[PDB]
Protein backbone atom coordinates (compact mmCIF):
# COMPACT_ATOMS: atom_id res chain seq x y z
CA UNK A 1 0.00 0.00 0.00
CA UNK A 2 1.04 3.42 -0.74
CA UNK A 3 2.62 5.36 2.01
CA UNK A 4 4.03 9.17 2.76
CA UNK A 5 6.74 9.79 4.64
CA UNK A 6 7.25 13.33 5.70
CA UNK A 7 10.18 15.45 6.45
CA UNK A 8 11.33 19.08 6.88
CA UNK A 9 11.95 20.70 9.61
CA UNK A 10 9.08 21.74 12.18
CA UNK A 11 11.23 24.40 14.13
CA UNK A 12 10.89 28.13 12.47
CA UNK A 13 11.31 31.32 13.87
CA UNK A 14 9.01 33.86 13.71
CA UNK A 15 8.59 35.63 9.95
CA UNK A 16 10.73 32.97 8.58
CA UNK A 17 9.62 30.41 6.22
CA UNK A 18 8.20 26.67 6.72
CA UNK A 19 9.65 24.17 4.22
CA UNK A 20 8.37 20.59 4.68
CA UNK A 21 8.76 17.54 1.88
CA UNK A 22 7.16 14.38 1.51
CA UNK A 23 8.13 11.65 -0.02
CA UNK A 24 5.56 8.77 -1.81
CA UNK A 25 6.11 4.97 -1.33
CA UNK A 26 4.67 2.05 -3.15
CA UNK A 27 4.40 4.36 -5.87
CA UNK A 28 5.74 6.68 -8.40
CA UNK A 29 5.04 9.81 -9.81
CA UNK A 30 6.45 9.88 -13.21
CA UNK A 31 4.51 6.64 -14.49
CA UNK A 32 2.45 8.05 -16.83
CA UNK A 33 0.87 4.19 -17.70
CA UNK A 34 -2.80 3.48 -16.56
CA UNK A 35 -3.24 -0.17 -17.18
CA UNK A 36 -6.13 -0.47 -14.60
CA UNK A 37 -7.75 0.81 -11.39
CA UNK A 38 -7.28 4.74 -11.56
CA UNK A 39 -4.89 6.57 -13.16
CA UNK A 40 -2.05 8.73 -10.87
CA UNK A 41 -2.95 11.54 -12.48
CA UNK A 42 -6.36 11.42 -10.49
CA UNK A 43 -4.08 12.14 -7.08
CA UNK A 44 -3.92 15.01 -5.90
CA UNK A 45 -1.10 15.79 -3.29
CA UNK A 46 -2.20 18.09 -0.69
CA UNK A 47 -1.41 19.44 2.98
CA UNK A 48 -3.87 19.53 5.80
CA UNK A 49 -2.79 21.14 9.15
CA UNK A 50 -4.40 21.08 12.44
CA UNK A 51 -3.40 24.28 14.96
CA UNK A 52 -3.97 23.74 18.79
CA UNK A 53 -7.31 23.57 19.66
CA UNK A 54 -8.29 23.83 16.44
CA UNK A 55 -9.81 21.47 13.79
CA UNK A 56 -8.57 20.41 9.87
CA UNK A 57 -7.33 22.90 7.81
CA UNK A 58 -7.34 22.06 3.60
CA UNK A 59 -3.91 24.26 3.10
CA UNK A 60 -3.52 23.39 -0.63
CA UNK A 61 -2.73 20.71 -3.07
CA UNK A 62 -0.60 20.11 -6.24
CA UNK A 63 -1.36 17.40 -9.28
CA UNK A 64 1.85 16.12 -11.16
CA UNK A 65 0.71 18.42 -14.21
CA UNK A 66 2.15 21.16 -11.67
CA UNK A 67 -1.58 22.42 -11.23
CA UNK A 68 -2.09 23.61 -7.97
CA UNK A 69 -5.08 25.06 -5.86
CA UNK A 70 -4.60 27.15 -2.44
CA UNK A 71 -6.92 28.33 0.43
CA UNK A 72 -7.26 31.35 -0.26
CA UNK A 73 -6.46 32.14 3.82
CA UNK A 74 -3.33 31.97 3.02
CA UNK A 75 -2.72 31.87 -0.64
CA UNK A 76 0.46 34.37 -0.96
CA UNK A 77 2.28 33.24 1.68
CA UNK A 78 1.79 29.33 0.92
CA UNK A 79 3.77 27.35 -2.15
CA UNK A 80 2.93 23.61 -3.18
CA UNK A 81 5.55 22.24 -5.49
CA UNK A 82 6.16 19.01 -6.82
CA UNK A 83 9.48 17.12 -7.95
CA UNK A 84 8.02 14.48 -10.30
CA UNK A 85 11.49 12.74 -10.66
CA UNK A 86 12.41 12.15 -7.10
CA UNK A 87 8.47 11.34 -6.06
CA UNK A 88 8.80 14.26 -3.84
CA UNK A 89 6.36 16.88 -3.31
CA UNK A 90 6.84 19.83 -0.50
CA UNK A 91 4.95 22.86 1.37
CA UNK A 92 6.61 26.23 2.29
CA UNK A 93 4.77 28.88 4.18
CA UNK A 94 6.32 32.00 4.48
CA UNK A 95 6.38 34.91 7.24
CA UNK A 96 5.05 32.48 9.59
CA UNK A 97 3.54 33.36 13.35
CA UNK A 98 2.73 31.81 16.12
CA UNK A 99 -0.64 31.02 14.36
CA UNK A 100 0.99 28.95 12.32
CA UNK A 101 2.08 26.90 14.48
CA UNK A 102 0.27 23.45 14.28
CA UNK A 103 0.74 19.97 12.93
CA UNK A 104 1.28 19.31 9.45
CA UNK A 105 0.10 16.51 7.46
CA UNK A 106 0.41 15.56 4.12
CA UNK A 107 -2.35 13.31 2.46
CA UNK A 108 -3.13 11.64 -1.09
CA UNK A 109 -6.32 12.95 -2.75
CA UNK A 110 -8.20 11.23 -4.91
CA UNK A 111 -10.69 12.75 -7.95
CA UNK A 112 -11.60 10.49 -10.71
CA UNK A 113 -14.45 9.40 -12.96
CA UNK A 114 -13.37 7.06 -14.82
CA UNK A 115 -11.11 3.67 -14.17
CA UNK A 116 -10.27 0.53 -15.32
CA UNK A 117 -11.78 -2.67 -13.16
CA UNK A 118 -13.08 -1.78 -9.61
CA UNK A 119 -12.75 1.43 -7.96
CA UNK A 120 -10.42 1.14 -4.89
CA UNK A 121 -12.42 2.34 -1.98
CA UNK A 122 -11.65 6.05 -0.70
CA UNK A 123 -12.63 8.12 -4.18
CA UNK A 124 -13.03 12.03 -3.53
CA UNK A 125 -11.20 12.12 -0.46
CA UNK A 126 -7.75 12.53 0.83
CA UNK A 127 -7.36 8.42 1.52
CA UNK A 128 -3.64 7.80 2.13
CA UNK A 129 -1.69 10.50 5.39
CA UNK A 130 0.95 11.27 6.23
CA UNK A 131 1.99 11.16 10.31
CA UNK A 132 2.63 14.74 10.57
CA UNK A 133 5.30 17.13 11.33
CA UNK A 134 4.55 19.28 14.65
CA UNK A 135 5.57 22.83 13.89
CA UNK A 136 6.58 24.85 16.31
CA UNK A 137 7.22 28.65 15.32
CA UNK A 138 9.35 30.13 18.01
CA UNK A 139 12.65 31.99 18.28
CA UNK A 140 14.10 29.96 20.68
CA UNK A 141 17.62 28.07 21.29
CA UNK A 142 17.35 24.39 23.22
CA UNK A 143 16.88 25.00 26.68
CA UNK A 144 15.91 22.95 30.18
CA UNK A 145 13.15 23.69 32.11
CA UNK A 146 13.07 25.03 35.64
CA UNK A 147 10.85 22.94 37.88
CA UNK A 148 8.81 24.66 40.67
CA UNK A 149 7.00 23.38 43.53
CA UNK A 150 2.82 23.43 43.38
CA UNK A 151 3.17 23.34 47.48
CA UNK A 152 -0.01 22.06 49.36
CA UNK A 153 -0.94 24.66 52.34
CA UNK A 154 -3.43 24.30 55.45
CA UNK A 155 -5.51 25.91 53.89
CA UNK A 156 -5.93 24.30 50.74
CA UNK A 157 -6.01 20.83 52.41
CA UNK A 158 -8.57 21.39 55.02
CA UNK A 159 -11.36 19.06 53.36
CA UNK A 160 -9.20 16.13 53.71
CA UNK A 161 -7.64 15.89 50.29
CA UNK A 162 -4.43 17.48 49.18
CA UNK A 163 -3.21 18.47 45.71
CA UNK A 164 0.04 19.13 44.67
CA UNK A 165 2.37 19.61 41.57
CA UNK A 166 5.14 20.99 39.61
CA UNK A 167 5.11 23.65 37.26
CA UNK A 168 8.07 22.69 34.54
CA UNK A 169 8.76 26.15 32.64
CA UNK A 170 10.75 27.59 30.38
CA UNK A 171 11.73 24.70 28.45
CA UNK A 172 12.75 24.29 25.30
CA UNK A 173 12.11 22.07 22.16
CA UNK A 174 9.10 19.46 23.66
CA UNK A 175 8.84 16.97 24.79
CA UNK A 176 9.77 16.77 28.52
CA UNK A 177 8.32 13.78 30.71
CA UNK A 178 7.07 13.82 34.30
CA UNK A 179 7.09 11.14 36.65
CA UNK A 180 5.88 11.08 40.55
CA UNK A 181 7.99 8.94 43.27
CA UNK A 182 9.86 7.47 40.36
CA UNK A 183 6.95 6.12 38.62
CA UNK A 184 5.32 4.66 41.96
CA UNK A 185 2.68 7.36 41.73
CA UNK A 186 0.62 7.19 39.10
CA UNK A 187 -3.67 7.47 40.42
CA UNK A 188 -4.97 10.81 40.49
CA UNK A 189 -1.54 12.23 38.43
CA UNK A 190 -2.41 15.10 35.82
CA UNK A 191 0.41 16.18 33.25
CA UNK A 192 -1.28 18.94 31.07
CA UNK A 193 -0.28 19.50 27.69
CA UNK A 194 2.22 21.74 27.22
CA UNK A 195 1.57 25.64 26.07
CA UNK A 196 4.17 27.36 23.86
CA UNK A 197 4.37 30.72 25.92
CA UNK A 198 4.46 34.22 23.72
CA UNK A 199 8.38 33.85 24.88
CA UNK A 200 8.30 31.20 22.58
CA UNK A 201 9.48 28.99 25.50
CA UNK A 202 7.06 25.63 27.05
CA UNK A 203 5.77 25.17 30.21
CA UNK A 204 3.38 22.26 31.45
CA UNK A 205 2.13 21.49 34.99
CA UNK A 206 1.68 18.34 36.40
CA UNK A 207 -0.20 17.91 39.60
CA UNK A 208 -1.73 14.69 41.90
CA UNK A 209 -4.08 14.66 44.66
CA UNK A 210 -3.59 12.59 47.53
CA UNK A 211 -5.15 12.60 50.91
CA UNK A 212 -4.12 14.83 52.78
CA UNK A 213 -2.70 12.92 55.95
CA UNK A 214 -0.71 11.64 53.67
CA UNK A 215 1.54 14.61 53.56
CA UNK A 216 2.32 13.53 56.79
CA UNK A 217 3.71 9.81 55.72
CA UNK A 218 4.69 9.93 52.25
CA UNK A 219 7.18 12.15 50.90
CA UNK A 220 6.29 13.41 47.15
CA UNK A 221 8.94 14.16 44.57
CA UNK A 222 8.50 14.93 40.46
CA UNK A 223 10.99 13.70 38.26
CA UNK A 224 11.42 15.82 35.34
CA UNK A 225 13.45 14.74 32.06
CA UNK A 226 14.01 16.69 29.09
CA UNK A 227 16.33 14.95 26.58
CA UNK A 228 16.94 17.94 24.05
CA UNK A 229 19.20 19.78 26.55
CA UNK A 230 20.45 16.66 28.81
CA UNK A 231 18.41 18.06 32.01
CA UNK A 232 17.32 15.51 34.64
CA UNK A 233 15.55 17.38 37.92
CA UNK A 234 13.80 15.74 40.92
CA UNK A 235 11.83 18.52 43.14
CA UNK A 236 10.47 17.52 46.23
CA UNK A 237 6.85 19.11 46.93
CA UNK A 238 6.44 19.70 50.65
CA UNK A 239 3.63 21.43 52.65
CA UNK A 240 4.59 25.07 52.70
CA UNK A 241 4.06 26.53 56.20
CA UNK B 1 -17.52 34.56 -0.62
CA UNK B 2 -16.05 32.09 -3.11
CA UNK B 3 -16.00 29.22 -0.75
CA UNK B 4 -18.08 26.78 0.58
CA UNK B 5 -18.38 26.26 5.02
CA UNK B 6 -19.64 23.18 6.80
CA UNK B 7 -21.25 23.24 9.98
CA UNK B 8 -20.95 20.38 12.38
CA UNK B 9 -23.55 19.75 15.06
CA UNK B 10 -23.50 19.27 18.26
CA UNK B 11 -20.24 20.23 19.12
CA UNK B 12 -19.84 17.65 21.70
CA UNK B 13 -22.08 14.73 21.23
CA UNK B 14 -21.94 12.63 24.90
CA UNK B 15 -22.56 8.74 24.97
CA UNK B 16 -22.35 5.39 26.18
CA UNK B 17 -20.49 2.58 24.40
CA UNK B 18 -23.24 0.63 22.77
CA UNK B 19 -25.53 3.78 22.01
CA UNK B 20 -26.33 4.25 18.34
CA UNK B 21 -24.35 8.24 17.80
CA UNK B 22 -25.80 10.70 14.72
CA UNK B 23 -23.31 13.61 13.64
CA UNK B 24 -24.64 16.07 11.54
CA UNK B 25 -22.76 18.46 8.78
CA UNK B 26 -24.92 21.23 7.37
CA UNK B 27 -22.80 23.02 3.94
CA UNK B 28 -23.53 26.40 3.23
CA UNK B 29 -24.35 25.81 -0.11
CA UNK B 30 -25.48 22.22 -2.13
CA UNK B 31 -23.01 19.48 -2.07
CA UNK B 32 -23.84 16.66 -4.08
CA UNK B 33 -23.16 13.82 -2.13
CA UNK B 34 -20.54 12.57 -4.54
CA UNK B 35 -17.97 15.13 -2.85
CA UNK B 36 -18.91 14.91 0.87
CA UNK B 37 -16.29 12.98 2.91
CA UNK B 38 -16.03 12.19 6.41
CA UNK B 39 -12.63 11.55 8.53
CA UNK B 40 -12.35 10.35 12.44
CA UNK B 41 -9.76 11.82 14.46
CA UNK B 42 -8.01 9.74 17.58
CA UNK B 43 -5.86 12.17 19.40
CA UNK B 44 -1.96 11.49 18.10
CA UNK B 45 -3.05 9.80 15.50
CA UNK B 46 -3.25 11.46 11.82
CA UNK B 47 -6.78 11.88 10.51
CA UNK B 48 -8.82 8.29 8.74
CA UNK B 49 -10.83 8.61 6.03
CA UNK B 50 -14.38 6.91 6.73
CA UNK B 51 -16.92 7.81 3.88
CA UNK B 52 -16.82 9.33 0.95
CA UNK B 53 -18.19 9.36 -2.52
CA UNK B 54 -22.45 8.40 -2.55
CA UNK B 55 -21.72 7.15 1.20
CA UNK B 56 -18.83 4.05 0.87
CA UNK B 57 -16.92 3.29 3.05
CA UNK B 58 -13.01 3.64 2.94
CA UNK B 59 -10.81 0.93 3.28
CA UNK B 60 -10.48 -0.85 6.73
CA UNK B 61 -13.56 0.59 7.98
CA UNK B 62 -16.35 -1.56 9.73
CA UNK B 63 -19.71 -1.76 9.08
CA UNK B 64 -21.24 0.33 11.85
CA UNK B 65 -20.41 3.42 10.06
CA UNK B 66 -22.91 4.79 7.62
CA UNK B 67 -23.69 7.97 5.98
CA UNK B 68 -26.35 9.57 4.21
CA UNK B 69 -28.05 13.27 3.27
CA UNK B 70 -28.18 15.23 0.27
CA UNK B 71 -28.71 18.97 -0.66
CA UNK B 72 -27.14 21.25 2.06
CA UNK B 73 -27.96 18.37 5.46
CA UNK B 74 -25.36 15.26 6.02
CA UNK B 75 -25.26 12.76 8.70
CA UNK B 76 -22.67 10.23 9.90
CA UNK B 77 -24.14 7.12 11.71
CA UNK B 78 -22.24 5.06 14.06
CA UNK B 79 -25.05 2.03 14.78
CA UNK B 80 -23.34 0.47 17.76
CA UNK B 81 -20.51 2.54 19.20
CA UNK B 82 -17.22 0.87 20.17
CA UNK B 83 -14.88 2.03 22.73
CA UNK B 84 -12.32 2.89 19.85
CA UNK B 85 -15.15 4.90 18.23
CA UNK B 86 -14.88 7.83 21.16
CA UNK B 87 -13.07 10.56 18.47
CA UNK B 88 -13.21 13.68 16.75
CA UNK B 89 -15.31 13.57 13.66
CA UNK B 90 -14.86 15.88 10.51
CA UNK B 91 -16.84 16.28 7.42
CA UNK B 92 -15.27 17.81 4.47
CA UNK B 93 -16.54 18.82 0.78
CA UNK B 94 -14.28 17.43 -1.22
CA UNK B 95 -14.15 17.29 -4.96
CA UNK B 96 -16.27 20.25 -6.54
CA UNK B 97 -15.36 23.86 -5.33
CA UNK B 98 -11.43 24.79 -4.05
CA UNK B 99 -11.18 25.51 -1.34
CA UNK B 100 -11.74 21.87 -0.12
CA UNK B 101 -12.67 23.03 3.69
CA UNK B 102 -14.02 20.82 6.48
CA UNK B 103 -16.42 21.23 9.38
CA UNK B 104 -15.16 22.23 13.14
CA UNK B 105 -15.60 18.93 14.22
CA UNK B 106 -17.67 16.75 16.42
CA UNK B 107 -16.38 15.40 19.25
CA UNK B 108 -17.67 11.88 20.85
CA UNK B 109 -17.03 11.73 24.38
CA UNK B 110 -18.34 9.20 26.98
CA UNK B 111 -21.34 10.15 28.69
CA UNK B 112 -21.39 9.99 32.47
CA UNK B 113 -23.35 12.00 36.27
CA UNK B 114 -22.44 15.70 36.03
CA UNK B 115 -19.19 15.98 38.91
CA UNK B 116 -18.68 19.18 39.99
CA UNK B 117 -14.66 20.43 40.04
CA UNK B 118 -12.17 20.62 42.77
CA UNK B 119 -10.32 23.13 42.98
CA UNK B 120 -7.09 24.26 44.14
CA UNK B 121 -5.54 27.33 43.79
CA UNK B 122 -0.78 27.71 44.25
CA UNK B 123 0.92 30.38 45.03
CA UNK B 124 4.28 31.22 43.13
CA UNK B 125 6.77 29.70 44.55
CA UNK B 126 9.65 31.56 46.85
CA UNK B 127 12.26 29.90 44.63
CA UNK B 128 10.74 31.10 41.17
CA UNK B 129 10.50 34.36 42.79
CA UNK B 130 13.60 34.75 43.13
CA UNK B 131 13.50 35.51 39.54
CA UNK B 132 11.20 37.92 37.74
CA UNK B 133 8.47 36.54 36.92
CA UNK B 134 5.41 35.16 39.22
CA UNK B 135 3.03 31.91 38.17
CA UNK B 136 -0.33 31.94 39.89
CA UNK B 137 -2.11 28.11 39.32
CA UNK B 138 -5.24 26.97 39.72
CA UNK B 139 -6.28 23.27 39.50
CA UNK B 140 -9.63 22.09 38.23
CA UNK B 141 -9.45 18.52 39.37
CA UNK B 142 -11.82 15.95 37.89
CA UNK B 143 -15.26 17.12 36.21
CA UNK B 144 -17.86 16.53 33.78
CA UNK B 145 -18.71 18.15 32.02
CA UNK B 146 -16.18 19.49 30.03
CA UNK B 147 -17.43 23.11 29.76
CA UNK B 148 -15.69 25.39 32.62
CA UNK B 149 -15.26 28.65 32.96
CA UNK B 150 -12.31 30.31 35.44
CA UNK B 151 -11.86 33.82 35.61
CA UNK B 152 -8.79 35.49 37.74
CA UNK B 153 -9.35 38.25 40.21
CA UNK B 154 -6.19 40.23 41.71
CA UNK B 155 -7.46 43.03 44.41
CA UNK B 156 -10.92 41.62 43.61
CA UNK B 157 -9.93 43.11 40.33
CA UNK B 158 -10.87 40.62 37.25
CA UNK B 159 -7.83 39.67 35.15
CA UNK B 160 -8.01 39.85 31.62
CA UNK B 161 -5.62 38.52 28.50
CA UNK B 162 -2.52 37.05 31.37
CA UNK B 163 -3.36 33.75 31.71
CA UNK B 164 -3.68 30.54 30.02
CA UNK B 165 -5.49 27.13 30.55
CA UNK B 166 -4.54 23.37 29.34
CA UNK B 167 -7.41 20.46 29.71
CA UNK B 168 -6.72 16.67 30.31
CA UNK B 169 -8.13 14.29 27.71
CA UNK B 170 -10.91 12.45 29.54
CA UNK B 171 -9.70 10.22 31.92
CA UNK B 172 -10.00 6.53 31.24
CA UNK B 173 -11.15 4.99 34.55
CA UNK B 174 -13.64 7.88 35.74
CA UNK B 175 -14.57 9.66 32.49
CA UNK B 176 -13.54 12.93 33.73
CA UNK B 177 -11.56 16.06 32.85
CA UNK B 178 -9.23 18.24 34.52
CA UNK B 179 -8.11 21.55 33.81
CA UNK B 180 -4.92 24.04 34.87
CA UNK B 181 -5.51 27.86 34.40
CA UNK B 182 -2.04 29.83 34.78
CA UNK B 183 -2.08 33.36 35.76
CA UNK B 184 1.43 34.81 34.73
CA UNK B 185 2.97 38.50 36.44
CA UNK B 186 5.91 39.99 36.75
CA UNK B 187 7.08 39.65 40.12
CA UNK B 188 6.93 43.56 40.48
CA UNK B 189 3.57 43.40 39.62
CA UNK B 190 2.77 40.39 42.06
CA UNK B 191 4.39 42.32 45.02
CA UNK B 192 1.98 45.48 44.49
CA UNK B 193 -1.18 43.23 44.74
CA UNK B 194 -2.37 41.09 48.11
CA UNK B 195 -5.91 39.13 47.24
CA UNK B 196 -5.48 36.35 44.74
CA UNK B 197 -8.40 34.75 43.68
CA UNK B 198 -9.30 31.94 41.02
CA UNK B 199 -13.09 31.57 40.76
CA UNK B 200 -15.13 29.04 38.56
CA UNK B 201 -18.41 28.46 37.29
CA UNK B 202 -19.36 24.94 36.45
CA UNK B 203 -22.50 22.63 35.71
CA UNK B 204 -21.59 20.94 39.14
CA UNK B 205 -21.89 23.69 41.21
CA UNK B 206 -24.53 25.70 42.50
CA UNK B 207 -22.91 29.16 42.48
CA UNK B 208 -18.99 30.08 41.63
CA UNK B 209 -16.51 28.01 43.69
CA UNK B 210 -13.96 30.77 44.50
CA UNK B 211 -10.27 29.72 46.14
CA UNK B 212 -8.26 32.65 47.07
CA UNK B 213 -4.93 33.11 49.09
CA UNK B 214 -3.15 36.44 50.56
CA UNK B 215 0.47 37.33 49.24
CA UNK B 216 2.43 36.49 52.41
CA UNK B 217 0.48 35.28 54.60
Amino acid sequence: QVQLKQWGAGLVKPSETLSLTCTVHGDTLSDYSWNWGVSRSDYYWSWIRQPPGKGLEWIGEINRSGSTQYHPSLKSRVKIVIEVSKNQFSLELSSVTAADTAVYYCARGRRSRQWIGDLPPGNHGLDVWGQGIPVSVSSASTKGPSVFPLAPSSKSTSGGTAALGCLVKDYFPEPVTVSWNSGALTSGVHTFPAVLQSSGLYSLSSVVTVPSSSLGTQTYICNVNHKPSNTKVDKRVEPKS
Amino acid sequence: VHEIVLTQSPGTLSLSPGERATLSCRASQSVSSSYLAWYQHKPGQAPRLLISDVYRRATGVPDRFSASGSGTDFTLTISRLEPEDFAVYYCQQYGISSPFNFGQGTKVDIKRTVAAPSVFIFPPSDEQLKSGTASVVCLLNNFYPREAKVQWKVDNALQSGNSQESVTEQDSKDSTYSLSSTLTLSKADYEKHKVYACEVTHQGLSSPVTKSFNRGE
